[PDB]
């Protein structure tokens, strides 16, 4: 026959097998300026019949869609109404009363408590400082040393919203010059302060604002049943259940219920932040103002935020067999006659907004950032659907992700259901919502889908989470056989695991172990560099089932044991002269439990590492300071300096260093405070 | 000798002694957070081109005296300090023993794991489509009469006597639990800061939403990649001192102390001692008897 | 610091400082920072005035604990704890009965050592900075003042200290360890809250120029600032605006739904063309080996070596002739490389010291095959914007291919059972619990109707080709390298064999990114006549290099013996993605879990037995003239298994898309066969996103005709 | 293993579809299989090569005609698989193909052993 393995849904229904429709395990092998030119211009077509505006400080050409004409087609639209949005978000307070003001309160002490290292927890972040991409942590000092070098020094307190207030002062001053001895001016620092590099990533000046209004869109969302982003995992798996149970206890049974397995691609294209102020203007009302003027910042900036293009086009000449890469920020005076048909199109539609090598994006919003805050949104329009709201006969209900949506209506007739769908579509599209009636489909509750959570009579099934790596971490052997069980057992608790998947995953990990580390078992044919002293040391065990697999040992992980430690599961089995070999203190070589043994060995801005050689030295004076955090008023010299006299007066009376040693330690203490008077 | 020369070398610059002079120890968790990245090229990869190469293992000095050069079968060993892991295998195989008599009170905890794996019994595996719900189950049951601060205050008098902080050193009366922990731990060489981590494990409550389908004794949490699936339950029973601070350093009452030789200065008698992880405090010892009690009592005369 | 303040404070100390805070008229849930400091300052206030006495006589004592003996005075005056007008009372009270001077502002203790008023402060900045505000602010007056620190310093009115030195050092201790206290707790950003003398103020976030600026052009239109915006948004009530929107709303704004019917869906069209071409870094089932039985010394060793006794194993070679041209490159290179391969090998026979890695002589041939005839300049712009011919890398668009019959063909065979092992798997410990030994069955079931898999050894022969090639990358940067294709297996009677698939040369592999591409020329053995199915071999050059001589019943019988040669191209990402090609025995392994698992929570039992271990169960996985084909358990693990490695081998962007979107068609068929009523509001819309990823791959097309059997067969 | 499967699937085209010439066909490859099983039972005879020269008296036109039949098979399957657009043929067809190749060259070696 000619194999056919989608026939299996012949038999299989789809949910039970539907794990065979996805192609990969992990990230494929493959991923442009082209795609940021489409973005922007979809975003602004979108909206084109609002008005325009070009910015008093930086001269960028704006789109303001709000309160723009209806629409009367069913295409995407940003012209979202504000009265709207704040008549959903005054109800949706009403349902929920308190839940606004009790989420302000909760989210003022992370305001006020918040420390400037907060801010290196994150991806790549764009550098203005070098106009590239950074680890936050890089960026971060980066932009730390660069304030410093100005007269921006607040951030010297360890609180976010002092390194907030600098980023606020920055913008006021006319030039702000960069030393690697670089002069930007007033204008180009704001464009460069405002811009979204590439999928895409704001600078280190929007990310402590963008951080607080999440928190706070987190603080509303962990009280609402709708909201199914912040949850993931088998509470996710509650959800799903709940809401179905919701909408199907019918009392005398003659309502319908149909179910949208909606869809909401690139509907953050239409998403304007002056929609979010609003909304976070609505949220923060009766609050001190200093709050809400910092919860008032991140839509701020994102109104007047830019896209920047990349890195641009190459070209080619196969005459003279040459090529050439073209910046994105020369790309406004290149003559169109190089450019592809497509391509030529792009850049003339783009040209208006293009300034300082970026283009102007004022509409929409981009994918990550407001998360928590487009949930909110969505769990408005769900909100509306009660029949207190839904003043007929129809009502609706469901869930509500950055991704994906689910909904339920429920009407005593087909008719009924129809307009419950029409009124939900329409008032979605009243906000900004725009539902993919293209990805979307309708059928009677029993069976949907939701963020790749498969429902079926009762039973999901969760295929949202890749399967994970099962090889070597690349640290001591000891430690790689921790993470490698913990990762597996982690897996079976969250990621739902299959036991046999687990246990084959647990053979795949100690093949590759084994292989790494040529720790093969003491009775096998392999032969590695390793194999003899592995072979002789299994000769004289008389208890082969104590050595570890490091040691070529038998393997007794399975599934009831993943969560004991290797050495701890063979303690009771291990020879003792091994026992003691192994977990020798005075060996020559030294979230996951591992006991300490011989195979915890180790292998092989003007100072980037300027930061990690104080603390480093430190710890040596402290080195507590390793395990708690240090807590002190004294400078740091100041507490070495003084650690370092009390050790040396203790130990020359001991014996232990001589008198000359003594006194140049105290002649260098003298000179190091000298040094602190400087 | 060494480090304070490090110290001298790093004030000599003009940057560090910036940073070493305006930071204070309060901003250190602040400071030790500026790093940078980008360095897991495919680590595996790394690791496996590291094990195929010989000598890929980092060792002290003292491996050229305690393990020979050379193997039995004439492999080398070590060489200039850069060591093969054929060395911890022979490490393993024939090197020093000592008596492993500390490790299962350091690592206690575990040991308690494997312990009520080995007694535990299985009932029959039931297939359903039970409910799990979202719960706040403790998934490290810390000691019940310690408090979370009391914890940690346990687990810095008992692995860093040295700088404990006034919250320590001003308190009058020491528990039991930090009594006997100091006398099981008095000749422990494992390492002061696993030492501290095992204790934190061992003493800590820690807590965690998880969705589970059945108890919540923090004996059926640890095992719950065993005891539930998608579809299955599996019934699984498990096994089973005193002083007043004065303010800054006074030079006038000579140098300064380290915290161990308060213990032998006298009655009444004022010194000044280096506590925590910095400033200089003068300090005496209670002259007179002060406690707790009912002071709303006390107040209410006025 | 709410919750702080409520566990440093006894019960007292935090009801008085609430109820100052109410008769100020102040809210501690906003002015947590003020909390705290009152409380800080009524516990100082109350330590100062603790266990202190006026002897009977010109005296005073410091007797502690309860004295009921009385007859003695407190020492002190409570004036901080007390209402305004009650504070202001007593204070008058007691300056008249000691006749002394009422001060300005309201003190905080009386003394009765000295007829004098003390104020206590403390201060979270430094001392003497607090005491001169004070001074300034307090003068004129017999006041006496008293300043506490919390890092112990401490100062009064002319170093006059009035209480013995234990009590002060107990207030400095208690200051010191609240202040570590909240340190500890990320509390003391209550430092600076402090630093204006009055600790009142709550924090201040301004938007000033630059940011009003921006605050006022980032908000809805008709609007002129950032403070009528929100003046506009404090005053708002639920009108009914959505209502009348709504009702201005075009009829033409709807979501319409249309019914999905069993005669609604139509195939899927596929595109018109050329038939498509192979296009992976190795043949499937075309592959011929040179095996050798190595004789146990397990270990891997030197593949160079292990090549040269395969090859040696046979003889055959005959005159290299190019039997299907490439049409795209000179083909008598593609010949000349391969004579250069046989004679290097030859060479190796000779120079005593024999090598561990081969590298090839940089010639003509081999250069031309391996792109190092120079590519393309890096000029500038600035210099060649007069080349006429200077147009965009692509400016393409990807040509259409049709779907050819042998990729079907690949895909039968990759699904069969072959003579050997091809995977090896570690034990793990023995089983206790019940659900361990349901997994144990599963997994054990699984892995021995997949072990002796043709799709296993796709997964071995990429796992070790891709890391050959890494190795050679890494080690090798800037040399042509000869990399043998290499695979090991084990025969029924438990034998190691070493096999040999052709030879991959390296090029120049200065790989700085993970996406640069090193290239390399494949030579590949085969018994497959490239002029059966000579569209498939488009970017092949296949040469006939001798003659394969296979046992039969009847005799040994000889046949062609070809080499199919290609260059080609590849980066880390890509090495890395063949490397772990062993993910797809866990995917197959996990598809097939989820199927029992599914059907055992329904029914309410384990599903395993019926699964395996019941023959008469067959599952439709194939499709024939007659119509559907029914397979057994063990066909369906293989069938998966092959799907996923052809996944893996076949990954593009076209197959991504192609399932997430035939994935919706699949549910929605699959809703309408559960009598569910689907509905849908764009399907062609839905059909335009699945048939826009149809253009020219093999896999997606194949999995397009899968997807258009099994509509015809579904709703039937 | 591999007529097995070929007529395995000539099978499926012949009742799918109306018996156009195939059922001809696969008795054509029964026959072709069978008398290369005689062929097989007489090599194993090798060992008595005597009664193997009677047997190739016959083989001498046994061999000749039965070639006729191979070849103008080879050339009517080749003629099939020009023509023949569903996949299902295809595939089958150029099994067949590559098959009747194989054992035309066995059958032509066993004939030079035999002369």
């Amino acid at each position: 026959m000619d194999v056919n393995p989608t026939l299996l849904f012949l038999k299989v229904p789809a949910q039970n097998a539907i794990s065979t429709t996805f192609p990969y395990t992990g990230d494929p092998p493959y991923s442009g300026t082209g795609y940021t030119m489409d973005t922007v211009n979809r975003t602004h077509q979108y909206s084109e019949k609002g008005r325009w505006t070009t910015n008093t400080e930086t001269g960028a050409p704006q789109l303001n869609p709000i309160d723009g004409p209806l629409p009367e087609d069913n295409e995407p639209s940003g012209y979202a109404q504000t009265d709207c949005v704040l008549e959903a978000m005054a109800f949706l307070e009403e349902s929920h009363p308190g839940i606004f003001e009790n989420s302000c309160l909760e989210t003022m002490e992370v305001v006020q408590q918040t420390r400037v290292d907060k801010l290196t927890q994150g991806r790549q972040t764009y550098d203005w400082t070098l106009n590239r991409n950074q680890p936050a942590a890089t960026a971060l000092a980066n932009t730390i040393e660069v304030f410093r070098s100005n007269g921006l020094t607040a951030n010297e307190s360890g609180r976010l919203i002092d390194f907030l207030k600098d980023v606020m002062e920055s913008m006021d001053k006319e030039e702000m010059e960069i030393t690697t001895k670089q002069r930007l001016n007033k204008r180009s620092y704001l464009i460069r302060a405002l811009t979204l590099n590439t999928i895409a990533t704001p600078g280190m000046q929007i990310r402590g604002f963008v951080y607080f209004v999440e928190t706070l869109a987190r603080s509303i969302c962990e009280k609402l049943e709708q909201s199914g982003l912040p949850v993931g995992g088998n509470e996710k798996k509650a959800k799903l259940a709940n809401v179905v149970r919701k909408m199907m206890t019918n009392s005398q049974d003659t309502e319908l219920s149909f179910t949208i397995t909606g869809d909401n691609t690139k509907w953050n294209e239409n998403q304007n932040p002056r929609m979010f102020l609003a909304m976070i203007t609505y949220i923060t009302r009766n609050q001190p103002e200093w709050f809400r003027n910092v919860l008032s910042i991140a839509p701020i900036m994102f109104s007047n935020k830019m896209a920047r293009l990349g890195k641009g086009y190459m070209f080619e000449s196969k005459s003279m067999k040459l090529r050439t890469q073209i910046p994105a920020e020369m790309l406004a005076s290149i003559d169109l006659k190089y450019f592809n048909d497509s391509t030529r199109k792009k850049i003339e539609k783009i040209r208006p907004l293009l300034i300082d090598g970026t283009a102007s994006l004022s509409p929409g919003m981009m994918m990550g950032m407001f998360n928590m805050l487009s949930t909110v949104l969505g769990v408005s329009i769900l909100n509306l659907g009660q029949k207190r709201y839904t003043k007929t006969t129809y009502w609706w209900d469901g869930l509500q992700s950055s991704d994906d949506f689910a909904l339920i209506v429920n009407a005593p007739n087909h008719e009924g259901i129809q307009a419950g769908v029409d009124r939900f579509y329409r008032t979605c599209k009243l906000l900004g919502i725009n539902m993919s009636k293209k990805k979307s489909y309708i059928n009677r509750t029993g069976t949907f889908e939701f963020t790749s959570f498969f429902y079926r009579y009762g039973f999901v099934a969760n295929f949202s989470m890749e399967l994970p790596s099962f090889g070597v971490s690349g640290i001591n052997e000891s430690a790689d056989m921790s993470i490698g069980v913990t990762v597996i057992k982690n897996n079976m608790i969250n990621n739902d695991l299959g036991p046999a998947t687990a246990q084959m995953a647990l053979q795949l990990f100690i093949k590759d172990y084994r292989y790494t580390y040529r720790c093969h078992r003491g009775d096998t044919q392999i032969q590695t560099r390793r194999s003899f002293e592995i072979k002789k040391l299994w000769e004289q065990t008389r208890s082969k089932a104590g050595l570890l697999v490091s040691d070529g040992g038998p393997n007794l992980y399975n599934i009831r044991n993943l969560h004991i430690p290797e050495v701890c599961l063979k303690w009771e089995l291990m020879d003792e002269d091994y026992q003691g070999r192994l977990c020798n203190p005075l060996n020559p070589f030294v979230e996951y439990d591992a006991v300490a043994t011989t195979h915890s060995w180790i292998p092989k801005l003007e100072d980037e590492q300027m930061y990690q050689k104080c603390c480093n030295l430190f710890e040596k004076f402290f080195p507590s300071s390793s395990y708690r955090r240090p807590v002190g008023i004294s400078s740091m010299v100041e507490a070495m300096v003084s650690r370092a006299r009390i050790d040396a007066r203790i130990d020359f009376e001991s014996g232990r260093i001589k008198k000359e040693e003594f006194a140049e330690i105290m002649k260098i203490c003298s000179t190091i405070e000298e040094l602190r008077r400087q | 000798m060494e480090r304070i020369k490090e110290l001298r070398d790093l004030m000599s610059q003009s940057r560090t002694r910036e940073i070493l002079t305006k930071t204070t120890v309060d901003h250190m968790a602040i400071i030790k957070k500026y790093t940078s990245g980008r360095q897991e090229k495919n680590p595996a990869l790394r690791m496996k081109w590291m094990m195929a190469m010989k000598y890929p293992i980092t060792a002290d000095k003292r491996i050229m005296e305690m393990i020979p050069e050379r193997n039995e079968q004439g492999q080398t060993l070590w060489s200039k300090v850069m060591v093969s892991p054929l060395a911890v295998t022979w490490w393993n195989r024939n090197g020093p023993t000592t008596s492993a008599v500390h490790y299962p009170k350091i690592y206690k905890t575990y040991f308690e794991k494997v312990e009520r794996l080995k007694h535990g019994t299985f009932g029959p595996v039931h297939f359903r489509n039970q409910v799990k719900i979202r719960r706040r189950v403790d998934i490290n049951p810390g000691h019940a009469d310690l408090s979370a601060k009391e914890a940690q205050d346990v687990i810095m008098e008992v692995v860093f006597p040295n700088e404990v902080g006034a919250r320590i050193l001003t308190s009058e009366s020491q528990l039991t639990i930090t009594k006997e922990k100091k006398e099981e731990l008095q000749d422990c060489k494992i390492s002061p800061l696993m030492v501290a981590y095992m204790l934190e494990r061992e003493l800590v409550r820690k807590t965690r939403f998880l969705p589970v389908a059945g108890g919540t004794s923090s004996v059926y949490i640890e095992v719950l990649h065993l005891t539930q699936g998608t579809c299955w339950e599996q019934m699984y029973t498990p096994g089973g001192r005193g002083f007043l601070i004065l303010g800054k350093e006074d030079r006038r009452y000579g140098p300064a102390l380290s915290i161990n030789e308060l213990s032998n200065l006298a009655k009444g008698e004022k010194a000044n001692v280096l506590i925590g992880q910095g400033d200089v405090v003068l300090v005496m010892k209670r002259k007179r008897d002060s406690s707790i009690l009912t002071d709303s009592q006390t107040a209410t005369k006025r | 610091m709410e919750d702080f303040v409520r566990q440093c404070f006894n019960p007292m100390i935090v009801e008085l400082a609430e109820k100052a805070m109410k008769e100020y008229g102040e809210d501690l849930k906003i002015e947590t920072n003020k909390f705290a400091a009152i409380c800080t300052h009524l516990e100082v206030c109350f330590m100062y005035s603790d266990f202190h006495f006026i002897n009977e006589r010109g005296e005073s004592i410091i007797v502690e604990s309860g004295d009921p003996n009385a007859l003695l005075k407190h020492r002190f005056e409570i004036i901080e704890g007390r209402d305004r007008t009650m504070a202001w009372t007593v204070v008058n009270s007691i300056c008249n009965t000691t006749g002394a001077e009422k001060p300005k502002f309201l003190p905080d203790l009386y003394d009765y050592k000295e007829n004098r008023f003390i104020e206590i402060g403390v201060t979270r900045r430094e001392v003497h900075i607090y005491y001169l505000e004070k001074a300034n602010k307090i003068k004129s007056e017999k006041t006496h003042i008293h300043i506490f620190s919390f890092t112990g310093e401490e100062m009064a009115t002319k170093a006059d200290y009035t209480l013995d030195e234990e009590s002060r050092a107990r207030i400095k201790t208690r200051l010191f360890t609240i202040r570590q206290e909240m340190a500890s707790r990320g509390l003391w950003d209550s430092f600076r809250q402090s630093e204006r003398g009055e600790e009142t103020i709550e924090e201040r976030f301004e938007i000033t120029g630059t940011m009003r600026r921006l605050a006022d052009q980032s908000l809805p239109p008709n609007f002129s600032s950032l403070e009528n915006f929100r003046a506009y948004v404090d005053g708002f009530e639920p009108n009914g605006y959505i209502e009348g929107k709504l009702s201005q709303m075009s009829k033409e704004v709807n979501a319409r739904i249309e019914p999905f019917l069993k005669t609604t869906p139509r195939p899927l069209r596929l595109p018109d063309g050329p038939p498509c071409s192979q296009r992976s870094k190795f043949l499937l089932m075309d592959a011929l080996k040179l095996s050798i039985e190595d004789p146990s010394h397990e270990g891997e060793g030197i593949p160079l070596y292990d090549a040269i006794k395969c090859m040696r194993t046979f003889f055959g070679w005959k005159e290299p002739n190019v039997v299907k041209p490439h049409e795209k490159g000179i083909n008598p290179n593609y010949l000349l490389a391969w004579k250069q391969v046989l004679a290097e090998l030859q060479d190796i026979e000779n120079e005593e010291k024999i090598p561990k890695t081969k590298n090839m002589k940089k010639t003509s041939q081999l250069k031309w095959a391996l792109g190092e005839n120079m590519a393309p300049e890096k000029v500038d712009f600035d210099d060649c914007k007069d080349v006429s011919d200077l147009k965009q890398y692509d400016s393409d668009e990807p040509e259409l291919r049709s779907l050819a019959s042998w990729i079907q063909s690949e895909f039968n065979k990759a699904c069969e059972l072959t003579d050997s092992s091809w995977i090896e798997l570690d034990e793990i410990g023995e089983d206790v619990a019940p659900i361990e030994h349901i997994a144990s069955m599963r997994r054990n079931y699984f892995t021995a109707e997949v072990s002796h898999c043709r799709a296993t050894e796709y997964i071995m022969k990429g796992v070790y080709i891709n890391t050959a090639l890494l190795n050679a990358s890494c080690a090798a940067m800037d040399d042509f390298q000869l990399i043998p294709m290499i695979s090991k297996c084990r025969t029924k009677e438990g034998r190691r064999k070493t096999n040999l698939y052709g030879f991959i040369i390296k090029g120049r592999s200065h790989l700085r990114n993970d996406t640069d591409v090193v290239n390399f020329v494949s030579m590949e053995f085969s018994l497959t006549d490239p002029r059966l199915e000579p569209h498939k071999w488009e970017k092949y050059c296949v040469l006939e290099i001798g003659d394969m001589l296979l046992r039969s019943a009847i005799g040994q019988v000889s046949r062609p013996m070809f080499l199919y040669v290609r260059t080609n191209g590849t980066s880390k990402i890509k090495m890395k993605w063949g490397m772990e090609m062993r993910r797809c025995l866990l995917q197959s392994l996990q598809q097939i879990e989820s199927m029992i698992e599914a059907e055992s929570s329904v029914k309410e039992k384990d599903m395993t037995k019926e699964f395996f271990e019941n023959k008469s169960e067959t599952w439709p996985i194939g499709e024939s003239p007659k119509g559907v084909e029914e397979g057994s358990i063990g066909k369906v693990c293989r069938t998966l298994l092959a799907k996923s490695v052809f996944n893996s081998l076949y990954a593009s962007p076209q197959l991504e898309g192609f399932s997430a979107e035939s994935r919706k068609l699949l549910l929605i068929v699959q809703a309408l066969r559960d009598n569910l009523e689907p509905g849908t509001f764009d399907l062609g819309g839905l059909y335009e996103a699945i048939e826009e990823c149809l253009i020219n791959d093999p896999w997606v097309l194949l999995n397009a005709s899968w997807f258009n059997s099994f509509l015809t067969h579904a709703l039937r | 293993s591999s007529f097995q499967d070929i007529l395995m699937r000539m099978s499926k085209m012949q009742l799918g579809s109306s018996s156009e010439d195939l059922n001809g066909m696969i008795t054509q490859f029964e026959s072709l299989k069978l008398y290369r099983d005689s062929l097989g039972e007489a090599v194993m005879r090798m060992g008595d090569l005597h009664s193997l020269q009677n047997r190739n008296g016959k083989w001498r036109e046994q061999l000749s005609q039965k070639f006729e039949e191979i070849r103008w098979l080879i050339e009517e399957v080749r003629h099939r698989l020009k023509i023949t657009e569903n996949s299902f043929e295809q595939i089958t067809f150029m099994q067949a193909l590559q098959l009747l190749l194989e054992v035309e060259q066995e059958i032509r070696t066993f004939s030079f052993q035999l002369i």
